[PDB]
RNA sequence: AUUCUGUGAUACCUAGGGGACGGGUAAAGGCGAAGGCAAUCUUUUAUGUAAAAACUGACGUCGAAGGACGAAGGCAAAGGGAACAAAAAGGAUUAGAUACCCCAGUAGUCUUUGCAGACAAUUAUGAAUGCCAUAGGUUAGAUUUUUAAUUUAGUCUAUAAA
């Protein structure tokens, strides 16, 4: 099913992103998923200063990954992400409606346009 | 015939999902290549370290309504092309 | 550089006026009772007016009308002091500090559900 | 957004205050006098122009009443036509 | 011609309301 | 998505037959450097789409 | 220079009373200049017709757009009423639920507009800062 | 089989009242006012008149006689009826002089309407046997379709994103079968061309194989395809490879039934002076001065942009009645939206002086007194 | 910002800055209007005590009808003066 | 008044921790057999509604009893415990004050497993079928010359015959 995860990793190191994105990416592909697009947003302010693992953060490194996998895989990608101490927070959503008509119009994550559905 | 129409509409979606499969990532090779291409230190015009600099603001209502009220101005030539195709692709059903 | 803050907390029974420095550290933290107003005489509009005038007068004694270039006025609560202190900060009392204000905000505390409140009162 | 409803059948369609209620003018002028006394002081000099303005109102004659606004008559005409009807 | 008579009436109303706001602005201070 | 092997396969075959790089109008005008290039590229791209769609239409990756 | 400057202010004053934006082709009668018409008695600057249906976008699928979520909440962070948005009960419920999803997921403030949007608006250099205090 | 009483109502004058046409189209995403509404671009309801004797009684051929307070006294009796009988048992009407006299004003300018020209001025009439044509045949080639002005299909660039999707899924999607037949007719004629030619020195049009392959030959040349698709849906040509493509086809007749003059190539012979050079000037108002990067002026009820050129710079309260300047209307045309855009051009000095002379308000008479 | 992060708190949204065409006296007006459109004072009053779900629901039904009636009444008072203008 | 505070309170901040709550949206709105259900993501579940075709071919309605479900409060066990708050207790008011009001405050409210089965569990109106003339709103769809009208299933006002 078409899912979409928005992970917010700590801003300190770029390398942390690649490892995490690859870890979740390789996982989805191994299970049998199909990653559609992995956009790379930079480091901007968070909704509010939050504290995770005895550390105060004001801006994290955002990244959006839109993939199509099973329920068992999606749950695993969510737990592995949350277990990572390097992620400030994640936001997974069952993108789409469930019908094939709208499921075939989801391409790259848009920023200057809308997801015409 | 009524059941056939559903098959065609069901097929057109597959043809559309087929054309959009060029940017998908199926193997770990394409993943690593893609990640290294987009995840770099000086990617967002660096200066600046955010997508809020090269693509400053995400499209908003004011910008949307302005595309059809304020302007109408040469975006029609760009928009019309995308639209004309969609009309042709539907009739022919060949996703030109 | 954050401006100085001029919090004005006012509720049904009293009014507090705090003047903190940019790092939010109280410099003049007074109330209506500091002027001698006792149990119920610290809720009247006139008492809140005098308090604001006294705090402003104490600011001049500390030479804060030539030391603060940017100031902020925060309004918490909808008590009688909300309008009283303003007229003190808008009339003749406040005229050296009046032309140094950059922001005016409201800090009234609201809860989105929060904890259960007290049961309604049967005054009759 | 929905449109205004059709009023139910009322006994009489009218407005309570047909004509605006006029507020005594210098009651505000008195407020200014009181305000100056609070800030400046009772026996001051800047209160002269303000105190003299309060004495000016009482001496001045009150205006005459305005002509009645015939609005309740027309509302009674179109009551049965605008609303569901009349009740009694 | 009719516009002249109507435009002049608008000038009067504008002048009055303009002066009204000016007098209403003296109370803000 | 109310699909079966038949409809899926027919769609794939159909989809590929409509995007096949159209060969040049005549032989002499044709350039084997470009034609052969598009053929290999198109074939590889088609193989990818098949592997991708097959995974999306899988009934094991669905819900209740 | 004193007369010109003063005259300009008085000129703009009247220009503020003409609550109408004349366009090309708009027919105007001798009554369109009367004060009764220029007053702009209409108290509602409402939306024309269901902007959501025109743009044909599923709101629930655009929960990422921060500017889109900051357009349907008041500066205090409260979802706007159907009167302001001018949407249908269905489209309103979709946008209302799209604003609650983002706030619930923890990717958008619930008491003000997104911080990155506060930097581009008026008062960018006056935004309340946080002194380290230590 | 119609009854005699039913046959009289069919031809009655009241039954002839046209339906209320949709209002002038505006931007679908704006903040139009609801409680108060200004005059519209073009009229929507039919204007009515009556005899001077029947007007004094309030009889307008309607359900009931109208009131005499607001219906008598004016020179031109004009009235519009929104509802012959509303829920208040009253004929909801309103004055119709706003649009009724505006048509008379515009018809006093003696200016035709011509097709807009991209920016050698060529004012071509709208009423011609080559351009003003709606009927057609399927056999007609694409070129003549540009001449037409009334297309059945919508304008893609104008349609909103939501309207476009609805059009596709309700007008284009359920037409593939018919479109396939359309191609067969074309392919059929193609086979006859070669045969006819060689014979000098049609088939049944049933070939489901060539059609599928015929469309694969046009995927490299999208231009010729759209050219063919435009004929099956009656879409207005958009790409240059032109006329009224910037703002799309006119929703109405290019003249919009406001003026039926074909040309202005005439010289009004003045009684004394003689054949004048240009047309008589017209006095206009000033709205929204420059100091909005343009000035608006009211030329005979309509609002147009000021001439390409004091008066326009700044507003002047001292001037009684407002700034009024003389000006000559050069060209008039109707845009896609239906508005009447006028190419107002600054007037000359002598023209105004000559025109004022008849009015009797000319300060100095050119006739006689003028020594030089 | 780069060296100092913005203080993100409920008061940040309820903030109004002083500009050339908007002095301190004017900012208060904008504040009071925005604080009244969001019903901050009302919320403080409704949050002083607890209102169980039933009472809250029943209180809304009464307040919502008085708003519809008032809105439906204002439309009738203006429909009257519309018909009166036409001379009916 | 009891009460909190010089063992530094209220007020203004910084950094951590902990529990239950659900602001706006919000409406005569909606969903379930009812009781009842309003922050959010994923997962999971039975009906119901609209339009077209196709299919089974009376397979339907009500339903003592049994069984299931059933608000708040209550009982039992183990958690939780910020807030609210029966009880117990104090301070006032009063002729007297158990009270209403106030400073505080335990069960309980919450989580898990059972018991319990009483409610103005109400539309003071059992469920279901056939049928009877209109108007103005409103909810979720459908059709159309989609502008605005027809139309299906609900809901709410005001009427005709009765
Ligand atoms: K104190
Ligand atoms: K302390
Ligand atoms: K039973
Ligand atoms: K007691
Ligand atoms: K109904
Ligand atoms: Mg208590
Ligand atoms: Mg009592
Ligand atoms: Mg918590
Ligand atoms: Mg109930
Ligand atoms: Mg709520
Ligand atoms: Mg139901
Ligand atoms: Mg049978
Ligand atoms: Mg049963
Ligand atoms: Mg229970
Ligand atoms: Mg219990
Ligand atoms: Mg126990
Ligand atoms: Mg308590
Ligand atoms: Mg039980
Ligand atoms: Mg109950
Ligand atoms: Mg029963
Ligand atoms: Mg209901
Ligand atoms: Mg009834």
């Amino acid at each position: 099913m078409l899912y979409e995860t928005i992970g917010i990793v700590r801003p300190g190191n770029i390398a942390e992103v690649k490892e995490l994105v690859l870890t979740a990416g390789k996982l989805i592909l191994n299970q049998g998923g199909v990653i559609r697009d992995i956009k790379n947003w930079g480091t901007f302010l968070l909704p509010r200063p939050i504290s995770t693992n005895q550390q105060r953060h004001n801006r994290g490194h955002y990244f959006v990954m839109r993939y199509d996998a099973s329920i068992a895989t999606h749950e695993e990608v969510r737990r592995t992400m949350k277990a990572d101490p390097r992620v400030i927070r994640t936001a997974n959503v069952k993108l789409g409606d469930g019908k094939l008509e709208t499921l075939s119009r989801f391409g790259a994550i848009p920023w200057r346009s809308l997801e015409e559905a | 015939e009524k059941e056939a129409m559903k098959s065609e509409a069901r097929r057109d979606a597959v043809v559309q999902l087929y054309v959009a499969s060029k940017n998908f990532i199926v193997d770990e090779k394409e993943l690593e290549e893609h990640v290294n291409k987009h995840f770099t230190e000086k990617i967002h015009n660096a200066s600046g370290r955010s997508i809020w600099d090269s693509q400053k603001n995400p499209i908003s209502m004011r910008e949307l309504r302005n595309e059809f009220s304020g302007f109408n101005t040469t975006s029609a030539a760009v928009k019309t092309t995308v639209r004309q195709k969609n009309v042709a692709e539907e009739l022919t059903g060949g996703k030109l | 550089d954050e401006p100085y803050h001029f919090h004005i907390y006012s509720h049904k029974h009293n009014t507090h006026i705090t003047v903190t420095k940019p790092n939010r550290d109280a410099l003049i933290s007074l109330s209506c009772g500091n002027l001698g107003f006792k149990k119920s005489n610290r809720k009247h509009y006139d008492s809140a007016y005098q308090l604001g005038a006294y705090v402003v007068d104490k600011m001049h004694q500390m030479n804060l009308h030539n030391k603060i270039k940017k100031m902020e006025v925060v309004l918490r609560g909808f008590g009688p002091g909300r309008e009283a202190v303003i007229k003190v900060l808008l009339g003749n009392e406040g005229r050296m500090l009046r032309s140094s204000i950059v922001r005016v905000s409201d800090a009234t505390r609201l809860k989105f559900g929060g904890t259960r409140s007290k049961k309604p009162r049967r005054l009759g | 957004p929905n449109k205004p409803i059709r009023l139910p059948p009322l006994k009489q369609l009218r407005v309570r205050q047909a004509n605006k209620a006029e507020e005594n003018p210098c009651i505000a002028v008195m407020s200014s006098v009181l305000a100056c006394w609070a800030s400046a002081g009772y026996n001051s000099a800047g209160c002269a122009t303000v105190e003299n303005a309060l004495r000016a109102c009482m001496d001045a004659p009150k205006p005459a009443p305005k002509p009645n606004n015939t609005i309740n008559y027309h509302l009674s005409r179109f009551q049965e036509r605008l609303t569901q009807g009349k009740s009694k | 011609e009719l516009e002249n008579k109507t435009y002049e009436s608008w000038k009067k109303w504008a002048t009055t309301e303009i002066a009204r706001q000016e007098s209403a602005r003296a109370s803000m201070y | 998505y109310l699909l079966n092997k038949d409809e899926f396969d027919s769609a794939i075959q159909y989809a590929e037959h409509i995007l096949k790089p159209i060969k040049a109008e005549d032989r002499l005008t044709a350039d084997p450097e470009k034609e052969d290039e598009e053929a290999r590229e198109h074939a590889a791209r088609h193989a990818k789409a098949v592997a991708a769609l097959e995974r999306i239409a899988k009934l094991e990756h669905g819900g209740a | 220079v004193q007369e010109l400057l003063q005259s300009e202010v008085t000129s703009n004053n009247y220009m503020r009373m003409m609550r109408r934006r004349w366009n090309n082709g708009d027919v105007y009668a001798p009554r369109d200049l009367s004060p009764y018409e220029m007053k702009g008695r209409n108290g509602g600057w409402v939306e024309a017709a269901d902007v959501v249906d025109e743009l044909g976008f599923s709101p629930l699928d655009n929960y990422r757009n921060f500017s889109l979520i900051s357009d349907y909440i008041t500066p205090f962070g409260r979802i706007r009423h159907s009167k302001e948005t001018g949407l249908k009960p269905v489209n309103q419920r979709k946008i209302a639920k799209m604003v609650r999803r983002a706030i619930g997921l923890g990717i958008h403030p619930s008491v003000h507009k997104h911080p990155e949007i506060l930097k581009n608006s008026n008062g960018r250099h006056l935004l309340p800062l946080v002194v380290p205090k230590g | 089989g119609v009854s005699p009483g039913g046959a009289l109502l069919r031809t009655s004058r009241m039954f002839s009242l046209p339906p209320v046409i949709p209002p002038p189209p505006g931007n679908k995403l704006q903040m139009i006012s609801e409680r108060a509404s200004a005059t519209e671009a073009y009229p929507t309801h039919q204007v009515l008149t009556t005899f001077e004797s029947s007007r004094s009684r309030g009889d307008w051929g309607l359900k009931r006689p109208l009131p005499l307070k607001s219906t008598t006294g004016t020179t031109y009796p004009m009235v519009k009826v929104k509802e012959m009988d509303s829920l208040e048992q009253i004929t909801d009407f309103t004055s119709g002089t706003q649009h009724g006299l505006t048509l008379k004003k515009f018809q006093a300018l003696n200016i035709p309407i011509s097709t807009p020209s991209e920016i050698r001025p060529v004012q071509r009439s709208v009423f011609e046997a080559d351009t003003d044509v709606t009927a057609f045949s399927p056999d007609e080639q694409i070129q003549e379709a540009e001449k037409r002005w009334k297309f059945s299909g919508p304008w893609l660039a104008g349609m909103t994103p939501g309207e476009f999707k609805e059009y596709l899924a309700k007008t284009v999607r359920p037409k593939r079968a018919e479109f396939r037949k359309f191609i067969q007719k074309k392919i059929a004629a193609q086979k006859t061309e070669a045969a006819n030619r060689e014979l000098q020195e049609k088939p049944e049009s049933i070939t489901d194989d060539e059609v599928t392959e015929y469309l694969r030959r046009l995927r490299n040349d999208n231009q010729v395809l759209y050219d063919l698709v435009g004929q099956f849906l009656d879409l207005a040509p958009l790409k240059p490879p032109s006329p009224y493509g910037g703002r799309g086809p006119p929703i109405t007749h290019p003249s919009a039934g406001i003026s039926y003059l074909r040309t202005a190539a005439y010289l009004n012979n003045h009684p004394i002076y003689g054949p004048q050079k240009s047309h008589p000037p017209v006095q206009a108002r000033v709205l929204k001065p420059r100091r909005g990067n343009d000035a608006k002026i009211g030329v005979a009820g309509f609002v147009a942009d000021g001439p390409l050129g004091s008066v326009m710079d700044k507003f002047d309260p001292s001037i009684e009645g407002g700034a009024k300047l003389w000006v000559n209307v050069d060209k008039a045309t109707v845009d896609s939206t239906g508005r009447v855009q006028l190419t107002v051009s600054d007037a000359k000095a002598t023209d105004v002086l000559i025109a004022k002379e008849l009015i009797g308000d000319a300060r100095e008479p050119i006739f006689g007194s003028a020594p030089k | 910002q780069q060296e100092l992060n913005i203080r993100l708190r409920p008061s940040t949204g309820r903030t109004f800055y002083v500009s050339g065409h908007q002095d301190f006296a004017g900012a208060l007006k904008l504040l009071h209007r925005t604080v009244a459109a969001n019903k901050v004072k009302k919320d403080v009053r409704l949050q002083r005590f607890h209102e169980r779900p039933a009472l809250k629901r029943k209180r809304n039904l009464r307040e919502r009808w008085r708003a519809r009636f008032k809105e439906g009444f204002k439309a009738a008072v203006n429909r009257t003066f519309e018909l009166k203008n036409q001379g009916w």
